[PDB]
């Protein structure tokens, strides 16, 4: 998810929307079926970890009370930034406490 | 992983009543769930969510300990790895609950419903205000 979320989302200047909350999972989905592997996610728990991440500081809050982004963008494909040692002969003598 | 809690066999759970396995017979056990992911619950009824209680550990135990914050404290692995193999732990420990349960009986009369308590059911009807969708 670290990796997804260094390939997809980079800083963005402005102009850039919240992006809502479901994005990053419904990327992130598709992202890992075509990088590591296709298996199903439960998108409700996959969310807690975006706090965990370093989103967190990126993680704003929204007047409906949910959770929105801020200072993010949906980068896809090639899209660039848009700005010790060795004993004598006995290693079973076990060395001194070092070993 | 977080799990689903089906509404079914909730009630053959929770009631007091005899269950059948197709032998029937009486089930009298006090049951206990804890988990480090969430539950997914789908009802609203006051037939269930009623004989439903949820509590919220606030502690955190790790080996470096972080000063000023009484939410985390240092982990002491070995209650796990032993500790529980000595005898007198566990002599202990039953002496705890038999004089635990006589406070009670001698307390609450046997009724674990008038006992009081602030942070539950204002942390478990604060839980129903979550999952429903
Ligand atoms: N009061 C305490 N003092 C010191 N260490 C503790 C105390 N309570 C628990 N621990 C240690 O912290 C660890 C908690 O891990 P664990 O019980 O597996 O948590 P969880 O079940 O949530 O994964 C245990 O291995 C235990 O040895």
């Amino acid at each position: 998810l670290h990796r997804f979320i260094t390939e997809r989302v980079v800083e963005s200047p402005s102009a850039e929307t919240v992006y809502n909350l479901s994005e990053v999972v419904t990327a992130y989905a598709e992202w890992y079926n075509t990088n590591i592997n296709v298996k199903r996610h439960i998108a409700l728990e996959l969310s807690q970890e975006l706090e965990n991440s370093v989103l967190e500081k990126y993680l704003q809050w929204s007047p409906n009370k949910t959770r929105i982004l801020k200072g993010c963008r949906i980068l896809h494909k090639f899209e660039t930034l848009q700005p010790i040692c060795e004993p004598k002969n006995k290693w079973w003598e076990w060395s001194p406490n070092p070993s | 992983k977080s799990e689903v809690l089906n509404t079914s066999r909730l009630k053959e759970m929770v009631n007091p009543g005899d269950v059948t396995a197709q032998e029937s017979f009486q089930m009298t056990a006090t049951m206990v769930a804890a988990s480090n992911y969430n539950f997914i619950i789908d009802t609203t009824d006051h037939g269930t969510w009623r004989r439903l209680r949820h509590y919220r550990s606030k502690v955190k135990f790790c080996h470096n300990p972080d000063p000023s914050n009484p939410y985390e404290k240092k982990e002491d692995p070995r209650f796990i790895h032993e500790y529980i193999m000595d005898p007198d732990c566990q002599n202990a420990f039953f002496s705890i609950l038999v004089y635990f349960w006589e406070k009670l009986q001698k307390e609450y009369n046997g009724q674990i419903k008038k006992v009081f308590c602030p942070t539950i059911e204002s942390e478990t009807e604060a839980y129903r205000k979550s999952q429903d969708t």
